[PDB]
């Protein structure tokens, strides 16, 4: 009786400011695991333009569960950005766990304004990388 | 903040 029960990922997003995506389109991060077993998959989504016509001026930011054992899983969120110190900025946290199931995502559809993002003068993408950082609690497998 | 899916 043993779970991975919290855990953070990392994810760096080279030459960020090039980003073809238009609005709607998403990249997708590689597959992380948690819980007993490495049973519970996720993923992250980034929308570089926003989700749809309201985020349009934002990146949109969710935390999809691909796989798990049973039927759901509850967990909270924070994302938030590394700058150029490796230090979080930028940070956003679910007020509490969310229902995850297998294909559904939870995020925060305006996570953070572009234009403030790509404005060299606030340090948010040293060399052009984005690097996101998602950590995760999960109340119940 | 407001949590949302993108579905």
């Amino acid at each position: 009786s043993g779970k991975v029960v919290k855990f953070s990922y990392m994810w760096t997003i080279n030459n960020f400011s090039f980003c073809r995506e238009e609005m709607g389109e998403v990249i997708k991060s590689s597959t992380f695991s948690s819980g007993a077993n490495d049973k519970l998959k996720w993923c992250l989504r980034v929308n570089p333009k926003g989700l749809d016509e309201e985020s349009k001026d934002y990146l949109s930011l969710y935390l999809l569960l691909v796989s798990c054992p049973k039927s759901e899983v509850r967990a909270k969120f924070k994302f938030s950005i590394l700058n150029a110190k490796g230090e979080e900025t930028k940070a956003m946290e679910s007020q509490r766990a969310y229902r995850f199931v297998q294909g559904k995502d939870w995020g925060f559809k305006k996570f953070i304004r572009r234009d403030f993002l790509l404005d060299e003068a606030n340090g948010l993408l040293p060399d052009d990388k984005l690097t996101l950082f998602c950590e995760v609690s999960v109340v119940q497998d | 903040p407001e949590a949302s899916s993108s579905t």
